[PDB]
């Protein structure tokens, strides 16, 4: 008989990106 | 809350009282707690007095 | 002592949502077949003892399809009546945040809102079983059909305190019948029988799908062909001799002479020789129905070997006149086909295994019944041969048979190839 618990069993390429400041500064 | 609503007569007045002695209903389980945190807050909205 | 009882309705929410939740459809046809085997099993070990047994899956297989339910009616309450029910049972305020959700959700699907509303408020594990839910669902709609709403909101309440969250949300995705899972009706059918799509198509109700296709082995050629009844043969195709040897994927194949004879099938049974014609009629009368009486049947009562009892067997009848042993165009037999021989099926089986059998029938016997005549061959050739020698025999083509191909009765295509000049 038993029940319905038994049954169940419940690689690519680099990429860079620059990024360069723009102030008065540099 | 459904006692409440079957009474077809207009209630100025919504009151239940808790006659109990154990501040802890829920202590092993939160999940209840929550419930009736949330049970309550809404029956505080509908305008039902609580003491 | 159906399986729908055993079987809680949380499960199958647990499996269903699984379904949702996979990405790639492996996963989902796994969880299904997994779910699906789980059920055979149970219903196998349950119904040891029964002989009928009409339990089946369409306790389940309805629910996970709404849109082919036709048993239940308009169940009456759309979005905005469930919105109201929930907002009034729930005893929610009426300008609240929940009810504002649930009745403004821009006529994300409601049952979301649903399910976010209800998560906090309601329990974690229901007892409801699939038999259950089935049973509130059909008082649902037989009291809308009898327009009665307080049967109706009765119903709902009891759903709504005996389910969870999850639960709630999948009967309210039924109710609305708008069940989406990533595989369409095609897909949950191919998995659950070979042979679903068809068979549904052929008849709108879903019970019997469920039903006859419930052992994966026995396919639809079994269960269209019973003893005593009267199935519909197929028929060739006509298709060009030019790209004959594209039709079978240049494989060898089998040449027969075509007869001009009336296409009719027989059943023996001991002493019962039941006949049935292509369109159903019956004309038993014309041979008789026992060896004692007509004109064919005595002939060929002895022609059956003691191994047979119990023969299906199908193929033309025609005219015969032993003066000139010859046969006159539009009593001789032809026998080209075997259905079903002894409790064993030879539907499933390709035409190879039925033409093996075929000499195993009967020993042929010419002026009575015999096997047409036929042979192999697999080049244009050969078949250029076979035509130009059925012509000077005044045979009207040629029969082109794919070992392969298997019996699938009402359908046109396959093997059946017929060859005609033009």
């Amino acid at each position: 008989m038993s029940g319905w618990e038994s049954y169940y069993k419940t690689s690519g390429r680099d990429s860079l990106i620059f990024l360069v400041d723009a102030s008065k500064a540099m | 809350a459904n006692l409440f609503s079957d009474v077809q007569f207009k209630m100025s007045h919504k009151r239940i009282m808790l006659f109990t002695n154990e501040d802890n209903p829920h202590g092993n389980d939160s999940a209840k707690a929550s419930r009736a945190r949330t049970k309550a807050g809404d029956l505080r909205d509908t305008g039902i007095f609580l003491d | 002592q159906t399986v729908a009882s055993h079987v809680p309705f949380a499960d199958l929410c647990s499996t269903l949502e699984r379904i949702q939740k996979s990405k790639g459809r492996a996963e989902k046809i796994r969880h299904f077949r997994e779910f699906l085997d789980s059920w055979r099993k149970f219903h196998d070990a349950l119904h040891k003892n029964h002989k009928d047994v009409t339990d089946s899956f369409y306790p389940a297989m309805r629910l996970i399809l709404p849109q082919l339910e036709r048993e239940r009616m308009a169940y009456g309450i759309k979005e905005t009546m469930l919105a109201k029910l929930y907002i009034e049972l729930l005893n929610l305020p009426r300008d609240g945040k929940d009810a504002l959700k649930l009745l403004n959700y821009r006529t994300g699907d409601f049952a979301m809102i649903a399910y976010f509303v209800l998560k906090p408020r309601c329990l974690q594990k229901g007892s409801l079983t699939i038999q259950q839910v089935n049973d509130l669902l059909d008082s649902i709609a037989s009291n809308n059909s009898a327009k009665r709403k307080d049967l109706i909101k009765k119903s709902l309440l009891q759903l709504i305190t005996q389910s969870s969250a999850l639960e709630q949300k999948w009967l309210i995705r039924m109710i609305i019948k708008d069940l989406k899972l990533g595989v369409s009706q095609q897909t949950i059918f191919s998995v659950f029988h070979n042979d679903a799509a068809e068979l549904h198509n052929v008849t709108t109700d879903l019970e019997k799908v469920c039903r006859q296709l419930h052992d994966p082995s026995v396919g639809l050629s079994d269960i269209s062909i019973t003893l005593f009844s009267a199935f519909k043969p197929m028929l060739a195709a006509i298709a060009d001799i030019e790209h004959i040897e594209k039709d079978m994927k240049h494989q060898s194949f089998y040449i027969e002479t075509k007869l001009d004879g009336e296409r009719m099938q027989m059943h023996k049974d001991g002493d019962v020789y039941k006949y049935f014609s292509r369109n159903g009629y019956n004309y038993t009368d014309q041979f008789g129905a026992s060896p004692t009486e007509g004109s064919l049947t005595p002939f060929i009562h002895n022609a059956f070997k003691a191994d047979i009892q119990i023969c299906i067997l199908d193929g033309e009848m025609m005219a015969y006149n032993p003066n000139t042993q010859t046969f006159m165009q539009k009593t001789c037999y032809c026998v080209f086909d075997v259905l079903m021989v002894n409790n064993k099926k030879l539907g499933h089986e390709t035409l190879r295994k039925r033409y093996e059998i075929l000499s195993s029938i009967f020993t042929p016997i010419p002026g009575r019944i015999e096997i047409v005549q036929k042979t192999q061959a697999h080049t244009k050739n050969e078949v250029i041969d076979a035509l130009n020698e059925a012509i000077d025999k005044r045979e009207e083509g040629i029969m082109v048979k794919q070992p392969l191909s298997i019996y699938k009765p009402d359908k046109r295509g396959e093997g059946w190839l017929k060859i005609k000049p033009e």
